[PDB]
């Protein structure tokens, strides 16, 4: 049965849409980084961090 | 289906538009009332021509009218709100 | 859950809206009222035609109507305040 008011549905749908728009974008949401100063103590050239 | 969530609103609106229309169809009928303790006679008004002097008084003739007061604006205002509430959900 | 914190407001809004709606289906019923200590008879107003002259007075007919005073604006304004309060928490 239909409730006497129609204010809850709008709010719930709006929040559900916005939360997913913020949480899961099209561009990647990860980084997979490597520690610094460990390339520095091991590299021998100025083009190692870029390649990694 | 998706239309089953809003059946109550449509059933509510269709019960007020009908009454509003019926009132307008009833308030367009002409009935004239002649007071029976007076001196004017409908037989002289009915058989006269355009631009003619007859005998009578203008205090004995009156018409019937619907005199419901603030029972029209309330229904109009509620039906107006339901329409916008139903239009916010179908992307109009 | 997140909707736990806002249940009383929704309950109050529903309670007020039900009465506001149901007071509009009572003001859509037509009932005439004829004064028994007068001279007009309801049998003549019912068998007439679209334009005719009948016998009676206009002081003996009047219609029933709902005369609730300043008990509509108060409830309406409180309902709007509650709705506006709820709108700020769900990013509408």
């Amino acid at each position: 049965t239909t409730p006497w008011q129609a204010v809850g549905a709008r709010c719930l749908n709006n929040l559900a849409a916005k939360l997913m728009l913020a949480l899961f974008p099209q561009s990647p949401w990860m980084r997979l980084t490597v520690s610094e100063y460990e390339a520095k103590t091991l590299s021998q050239d100025s083009e190692a961090a870029a390649r990694v | 289906s998706y239309c089953e969530e809003y059946l109550g609103d449509l059933n509510s609106l269709e019960t007020i538009t009908e009454a509003i229309t019926k009132m307008a169809k009833v308030a367009s009928k002409v009935v004239g009332l002649v007071n029976p303790n007076g001196i004017t006679q409908p037989r002289r008004l009915n058989k006269a021509a355009t631009g003619e002097f007859v005998a009578g008084r203008v205090e004995d003739i009156n018409f019937l009218q619907l005199t419901k007061g603030q029972d029209f604006t309330i229904a109009k205002s509620v039906a107006d709100a339901i329409e916008q509430r139903l239009g916010w959900a179908f992307l109009l």
